[PDB]
């Protein structure tokens, strides 16, 4: 069980890094959209983890 | 989060 919640906990720490990735994409494309939705993802995220 | 968002773009 531990182990899966590591697993659980790094695939969300994954998914920052990948929303990261984005919102670098985000502002070279300019578009507001992308670049608020990978804020949100990463601030519940980022509780979800500390939970975690 | 608005008013970071607008220094990203700026970018």
């Amino acid at each position: 069980a531990q182990k899966r919640s590591e697993k659980q906990y790094n695939d969300a720490q994954n998914e920052i890094n990948k929303w990261q990735r984005n919102a670098q994409l985000a502002l070279q494309k300019g578009d507001e959209n992308l670049a608020r939705q990978a804020l949100e993802r990463k601030k519940t995220y980022t509780d979800t983890s500390a939970a975690l | 989060d608005e008013l970071a968002a607008l220094k990203a773009q700026m970018l």
